[PDB]
RNA sequence: UGAAACUCAAAGGAAUUGACGGGGGCCCGCACAAGCGGUGGAGCAUGUGGUUUAAUUCGAAGCAACGCGAAGAACCUUACCAGGCCUUGACAUGCUAGGGAACCCGGGUGAAAGCCUGGGGUGCCCCGCGAGGGGAGCCCUAGCACAGGUGCUGCAUGGCCGUCGUCAGCUCGUGCCGUGAGGUGUUGGGUUAAGUCCCGCAACGAGCGCAACCCCCGCCGUUAGUUGCCAGCGGUUCGGCCGGGCACUCUAACGGGACUGCCCGCGAAAGCGGGAGGAAGGAGGGGACGACGUCUGGUCAGCAUGGCCCUUACGGCCUGGGCGACACACGUGCUACAAUGCCCACUACAAAGCGAUGCCACCCGGCAACGGGGAGCUAAUCGCAAAAAGGUGGGCCCAGUUCGGAUUGGGGUCUGCAACCCGACCCCAUGAAGCCGGAAUCGCUAGUAAUCGCGGAUCAGCCAUGCCGCGGUGAAUACGUU
RNA sequence: UAGCGCCGGCCAACUCCGUGCCAGCAGCCGCGGUAAUACGGAGGGCGCGAGCGUUACCCGGAUUCACUGGGCGUAAAGGG
C-alpha cells in the first residue's frame, strides 16, 4: 500500500555433505513518502518469496519522521556497532545526497534535502540498520520541550 | 537417481491400461504395432486440442478409439467433419472397424499430461522458467487438487551446463499405492536444444 | 548404416538364414522379444506406460 | 470406520490437545492483558505480551523484576495464601465490575 | 636503534556451516570375530589388458569396467577390413519433363551385387463409331528441393540406469534467537529396523523419506467340479478305465485370521521380558518399492537432441575376411585331483514353465546321434519328462587308478544356400596337467551355505559352464564390538 | 567539415561472425584452453562533439597520520 523498493539480494549458502544450498538476502524499504517509514530484511530459499518476506516485516517495523519541509530537524550522529552515519538538514534545492542505501531510506521516508556520509563499516546491512535508528531518534522542537518540561 | 514410472507401478490399482483388450501368441505383436502407430498419428494430428489420454480397445475387428481432449471442439469440427475425416483417414489405413469416440477433459489443470503439455510450450516459446513451472503447480493446486509438482531438466535458461528446476506444493506420496497421481512427461525443443518435463498430480487415495 | 539397416531387416532378398528381428520401435538388432517384436528397452517403456495389455509389474 | 487402532491415538491426542488448550482454547480474539502469578518464572510470556504492546499485571516477589511490569502486584507468590487472595478479589472484582458477585470457590481447604 | 629496492592482492581477526582426525561417547551392517565352503595352483570355458593384423569395429575402468551393452557373431548379425559395383539413393515428402501402364516371364554376363538385354502384356479416365491422342497409378531415365551417417562432442543435453543405500536421513511455514552467515524445530531422557513411538522443550505445526495400502509363501472358511478320488459301493482289458460322487487333493478368485489383543513382571509413558491360546506372534518368511542429494558416474552405439563434420562420398550394395588372431597379464566361471568315491544294472519322490509346418506318443532301422512311418495335442485333456541327488544289487581296492577327462587321430549324423577360417552332437581310439594349490582373497546367519538336478527368455543351429526362474537333499557357527 | 572514447562488473550501452591459453585485453576483479555481451571485425547502442581519448603530476575519495576525525585483550600496536 505504501512504496516499495529494495537495497539488494544476495545469494548467500552453507556447506553440507555432497554441495552446497543457498538462502537469499533480501533488504527492501517501504513509506509513503510522507514520514511513515519501515525497513525489512527478508530471507528464504526462493528470491520473489524473500522480497515478498521482506516486505512483511517493512510494514510491521515503521517509524514516523518529523519532517520539515522536506529536511530533517536536527543534525545526529549514529554508530551502529560496525558502522556510522551521519544526517545533516539542508535548504530546499539540495536534494538527497547520500549512499544508495540510506537514499532508499530518506527517499521513501519523504525527505527530498539532506546531506550525509558513512563513516566506519559501509555493510549495507548495518548501514540500513545505522539509519532506522537514526531516524528513530529524531525529535521536533516539541519533543524536546516537552521532556524538558515535566509540568 | 531412481524413482520408477508412477504409472508401471500402480499398474494392478489406480491407472488401467491406456490400451486394453486382448490376443494370443499369434496377433497381439501385430494389433499392438498397429494400435501404436495408430496413437502416433493421434499424437500428430490431434494435440493441437489438449491430447492428453488416448484409451483403445480390441478383439475381433472391434476398436475402440476413445480419445480424451481438453478442447473437443477441435476434434469435431463444427458438426461431423473433423471428427469424420479421422475416421475416415483412420480406417483408411487399417483394415478394421474404428469409432473415434471423444470424451472432454472437465479440468485439464488436473491433468498431468496436460500441464506437461503446457509448461512444456512456453519454455520452447522461450519464457520463465522459474515462473512458468511454479505457476504451473499453483494453477493446478488452487485448481483443488490434494498435491502437485513438476519438474524441469536441462538447459535451462540456455546456460552451457545442465540444470533442473524443483518446484511442488501440498502431499505427492509418490511411494505410496493407494494414491492416484496423474503423471505428465513432455518434451521441450530450442536452439539450444532438448529440455525435459514432469508432471505430477496426487487427487484422488484409498 | 542405421536407417538403410532397418530396411534391409524387412526384405530378405536371399536364403531365409539371413532372416533376422529386429525392434519394431528403437530398430533394435539385439534382446529383442519375438512376443512383442520389440526390444527389451523399449517395452520397459511402454509397459510403464501401461501400454501394454495384460503385461504389469511382476513380483514374488 | 476408524479402526479400533486409530480411535486408541486419536482420542490420546484428544487428552493432551485439552491437557495445555483447555483454558486457552476459550480465547479467539488476542487477550487485551495478561494475568501472571510469577513474572520471573513465565517471563517467556511477558515477553511475547510486552512486544506486542499487551499491558503486564501479575504477582511478584522480591525474585522479581518490578520495572517491566506495567500494574505490579508486589508480595508472596510462591505461597497459596497469597495467590489465593489476590486471584479471589482479582476475579471478583472482574465479576463485579461485570455484573452478579457472589461467592469464593472451595481453595480455603485446598490451602491445607 | 632500524630501513630500501624489489614483489604480492592480499595478509589477517572472530564467528558459521560442512568435510576430515593415527579425538572422544552412544549405535548399526556376514564389518570383523565364530563357522562352512571357495577363487589365487591345474585343464577348459568366458570377458579384459598387451602385442600381433590388411582389419582383429566401438563403448565400459577401483569399489559402482572385466559371462558387463550382446536374452544367441559361420554369411545375417556388423558399426571393422580387402575387392567388385550404384552414386537423389535401401527408406520420406515435394515440383517437373520426356518413354512406357500396371504386372509377369527370361536369356548373354559376373564371385555376387550390379551391368547388357528378348518376350508376354496392354487394364482405369477424356473425345470420337473407329483412328489418333490427352489425363491417374505404377516403373525406366533426366533434374532440383532433399536423403543418408553406429562420423564427433554424455564436459552442450532429454530419457533411462549405476551409486552411497533400504542408510534415516533431507527440508519447509510462522514465531523466537543472532549485525550476519546462521541457529532453533531436527537437540536432550527413554524406545525402536527407523526423525518408530513416548516424554521433555521456544517453538508450534507441515511436507519428501520410514511404515502402512499391492504381489508371492505359511492355517482356515466361501463359490467352482473334465484335476484328484473305491475316501464309498458296483463292473474291471484291475489303468481312477465305465457308473458314480466332490468329500479330500488341487486349480483360482474372494474372504477370515495377529492387534503386544490375553496372563504375569518392569515402566511416567512409549516400550521391554516371559507365559498361554494360536498354523503362525512382538516386522512370521520372500518380493515390489530406493528421499534432498552425491559422483563434470554411464550411455549422443536403443531412441531422442543443441553444435560440429561428411556428401559420387565419412552414404549404399554384394562377395570374402575379421570380431574367434597369441610369446603374455588379470577378472568371473566350468570339470576335477577320487573310496562321505567312480562305474553299471534296476527302482522311487518335485516345481515352475514351455509347445499346433511347435511339443512329437508308439513302431521300425541304427552301438549312436539321427533317420523312415505315425497317433495325439491351439494344450489342468496329448507332448517336451527320464528330474537329479536318493533307494537296493553288483563291480573297482589306492593306483595317476575303472580317479581325471584335456589333447590328437579316424569315421559319422543334424541345422542352415554354406560348417576352411568358425557350429553342435555321436562312436572308436588317443588318454594331458592335475595327489587340494604362494603372498593374497570372495560368499553365506536357516530351509541359509553346500549340494543335485528341471525349465524359460534369446534362437536355423549354437560355441550356455552365461543369465533369469524352479524345486530336491540340507548343515556350521555367532563369547564379543577391542 | 564530423569526429573520438566506450557498450563483462564498477559504469549508461547487446547481438552476430571470426578466433581458440593462440591472436590478444587489462585500471581493479579477471577475460581467451571450439561454441566469448571481456580478443578482433560487423550490425546496433550508450557518452561527448571541434573535439574525444591517452600518458604525467597535484588535491578528492582516504575518518588510509584521524585538529575537525582513528586506534593498541585476540586484527598492525602497552615499553620486561
Ligand atoms: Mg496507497
Ligand atoms: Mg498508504
Ligand atoms: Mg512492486
Ligand atoms: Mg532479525
Ligand atoms: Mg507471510
Ligand atoms: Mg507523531
Ligand atoms: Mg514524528
Ligand atoms: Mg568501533
Ligand atoms: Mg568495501
Ligand atoms: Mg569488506
Ligand atoms: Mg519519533
Ligand atoms: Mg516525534
Ligand atoms: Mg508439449
Ligand atoms: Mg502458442
Ligand atoms: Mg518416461
Ligand atoms: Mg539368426
Ligand atoms: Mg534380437
Ligand atoms: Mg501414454
Ligand atoms: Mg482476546
Ligand atoms: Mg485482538
Ligand atoms: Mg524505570
Ligand atoms: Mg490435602
Ligand atoms: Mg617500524
Ligand atoms: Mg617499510
Ligand atoms: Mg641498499
Ligand atoms: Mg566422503
Ligand atoms: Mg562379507
Ligand atoms: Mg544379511
Ligand atoms: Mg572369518
Ligand atoms: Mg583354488
Ligand atoms: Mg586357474
Ligand atoms: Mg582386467
Ligand atoms: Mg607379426
Ligand atoms: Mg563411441
Ligand atoms: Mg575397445
Ligand atoms: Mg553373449
Ligand atoms: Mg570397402
Ligand atoms: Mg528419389
Ligand atoms: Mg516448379
Ligand atoms: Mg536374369
Ligand atoms: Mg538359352
Ligand atoms: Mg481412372
Ligand atoms: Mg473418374
Ligand atoms: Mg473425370
Ligand atoms: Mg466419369
Ligand atoms: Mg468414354
Ligand atoms: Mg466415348
Ligand atoms: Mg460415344
Ligand atoms: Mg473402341
Ligand atoms: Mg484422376
Ligand atoms: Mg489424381
Ligand atoms: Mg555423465
Ligand atoms: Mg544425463
Ligand atoms: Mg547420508
Ligand atoms: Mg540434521
Ligand atoms: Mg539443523
Ligand atoms: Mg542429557
Ligand atoms: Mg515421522
Ligand atoms: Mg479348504
Ligand atoms: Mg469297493
Ligand atoms: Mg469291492
Ligand atoms: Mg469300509
Ligand atoms: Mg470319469
Ligand atoms: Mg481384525
Ligand atoms: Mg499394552
Ligand atoms: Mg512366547
Ligand atoms: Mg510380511
Ligand atoms: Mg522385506
Ligand atoms: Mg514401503
Ligand atoms: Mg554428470
Ligand atoms: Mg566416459
Ligand atoms: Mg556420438
Ligand atoms: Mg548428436
Ligand atoms: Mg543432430
Ligand atoms: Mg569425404
Ligand atoms: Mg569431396
Ligand atoms: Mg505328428
Ligand atoms: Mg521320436
Ligand atoms: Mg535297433
Ligand atoms: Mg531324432
Ligand atoms: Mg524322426
Ligand atoms: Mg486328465
Ligand atoms: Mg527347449
Ligand atoms: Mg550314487
Ligand atoms: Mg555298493
Ligand atoms: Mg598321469
Ligand atoms: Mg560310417
Ligand atoms: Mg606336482
Ligand atoms: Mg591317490
Ligand atoms: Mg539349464
Ligand atoms: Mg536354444
Ligand atoms: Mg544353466
Ligand atoms: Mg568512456
Ligand atoms: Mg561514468
Ligand atoms: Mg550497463
Ligand atoms: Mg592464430
Ligand atoms: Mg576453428
Ligand atoms: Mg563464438
Ligand atoms: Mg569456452
Ligand atoms: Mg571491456
Ligand atoms: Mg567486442
Ligand atoms: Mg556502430
Ligand atoms: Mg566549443
Ligand atoms: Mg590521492
Ligand atoms: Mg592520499
Ligand atoms: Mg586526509
Ligand atoms: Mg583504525
Ligand atoms: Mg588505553
Ligand atoms: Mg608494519
Ligand atoms: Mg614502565
Ligand atoms: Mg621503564
Ligand atoms: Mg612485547
Ligand atoms: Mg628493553
Ligand atoms: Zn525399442
Amino acid at each position: 500500500d505504501f512504496e516499495e523498493k529494495m537495497i539488494l539480494i544476495r545469494r548467500t549458502a552453507r556447506m553440507q555433505a555432497g554441495g552446497r544450498r543457498f538462502r537469499f538476502g533480501a533488504l527492501v524499504v517501504v513509506g509513503d513518502r510522507q514520514g511513515r517509514v519501515g525497513l525489512g530484511f527478508g530471507k528464504a530459499p526462493e528470491v520473489p518469496l524473500a522480497v515478498q518476506k521482506a516486505g512483511y516485516y517493512a510494514r510491521r517495523n515503521m517509524v514516523e519522521v518529523p519532517l520539515q519541509n522536506g529536511t530533517i530537524p536536527h543534525e545526529i550522529e549514529v554508530e551502529f556497532g560496525a558502522s556510522k552515519i551521519v544526517l545533516k538538514p539542508a535548504a530546499p534545492g539540495t536534494g538527497v545526497i547520500a549512499g544508495a542505501v540510506p537514499r532508499a531510506i530518506l527517499e521513501l521516508a519523504g525527505v527530498t534535502d539532506i546531506l550525509t556520509k558513512e563513516l566506519g563499516s559501509r555493510n549495507p546491512i548495518n548501514i540500513a540498520y545505522a539509519t532506522m535508528e537514526a531516524l528513530r531518534q529524531l525529535r521536533t522542537k516539541a519533543d524536546v520541550e516537552r521532556l524538558r518540561k515535566g509540568e | 537417481g531412481n524413482k520408477i514410472h508412477p504409472i508401471g507401478f500402480r499398474l494392478g490399482i489406480t491407472r488401467d491400461w491406456e490400451s486394453r483388450w486382448y490376443a494370443g501368441k499369434k496377433q497381439y505383436r501385430h494389433l499392438l504395432l498397429e494400435d501404436q502407430r495408430i496413437r502416433g498419428l493421434l499424437e500428430k494430428e490431434l494435440y493441437s486440442a489438449g491430447l492428453a489420454r488416448v484409451d483403445i480397445e480390441r478383439a475381433a475387428d472391434n476398436v475402440a478409439v476413445t480419445v480424451h481432449v481438453a478442447k473437443p471442439g477441435v476434434v469435431i469440427g463444427r458438426g461431423g467433419e473433423r471428427i469424420r475425416v479421422l475416421r475416415e483417414e483412420l480406417a483408411k489405413l487399417t483394415g478394421k472397424n474404428v469409432a473415434l469416440n471423444v470424451q472432454e477433459v472437465q479440468n485439464p489443470n488436473l491433468s498431468a499430461p496436460l500441464v506437461a503439455q503446457r509448461v512444456a510450450e512456453q519454455i520452447e516459446r522461450r519464457f520463465a522458467v522459474r515462473r512458468a513451472i511454479k505457476q504451473a503447480v499453483q494453477r493446478v493446486m488452487e485448481s483443488g487438487a490434494k498435491g502437485a509438482k513438476v519438474i524441469v531438466s536441462g538447459r535451462i535458461g540456455g546456460a552451457e551446463q545442465a540444470r533442473t528446476e524443483w518446484a511442488a506444493q501440498g502431499r505427492v506420496p509418490l511411494h505410496t499405492l493407494r494414491a492416484n497421481i496423474d503423471y505428465g512427461f513432455a518434451l521441450a525443443r530450442t536452439t539450444y536444444g532438448v529440455l525435459g518435463v514432469k508432471a505430477y498430480i496426487f487427487l484422488g487415495e484409498v | 548404416a542405421r536407417k538403410a539397416l532397418i530396411e534391409k531387416a524387412k526384405r530378405t532378398p536371399k536364403f531365409k538364414v539371413r532372416a533376422y528381428t529386429r525392434c519394431v520401435r528403437c530398430g533394435r538388432a539385439r534382446s529383442v522379444y519375438r512376443f512383442f517384436g520389440l526390444c527389451r528397452i523399449c517395452l520397459r517403456e511402454l509397459a510403464h506406460k501401461g501400454q501394454l495389455p495384460g503385461v504389469r509389474k511382476a513380483s514374488w | 470406520e476408524r479402526p479400533k487402532k486409530e480411535q486408541v491415538r486419536l482420542k490420546h491426542e484428544l487428552e493432551r490437545l485439552q491437557k495445555y488448550l483447555s483454558g486457552f482454547r476459550l480465547l479467539k480474539r488476542l487477550p487485551d492483558a495478561i494475568f501472571v502469578v510469577d513474572p520471573t518464572k513465565e517471563a517467556i510470556a511477558v515477553r511475547e505480551a510486552r512486544k506486542l504492546f499487551i499491558p503486564v499485571i501479575a504477582l511478584a516477589d522480591t525474585d522479581s523484576d518490578p520495572d517491566l511490569v506495567d500494574y505490579i502486584i508486589p508480595g508472596n507468590d510462591d505461597a497459596i495464601r497469597s495467590i489465593q487472595l489476590i486471584l479471589s478479589r482479582a476475579v471478583d472484582l472482574i465479576i463485579q465490575a461485570r455484573g452478579g458477585v457472589v461467592e469464593p470457590s472451595p481453595s480455603y481447604a485446598l490451602v491445607q
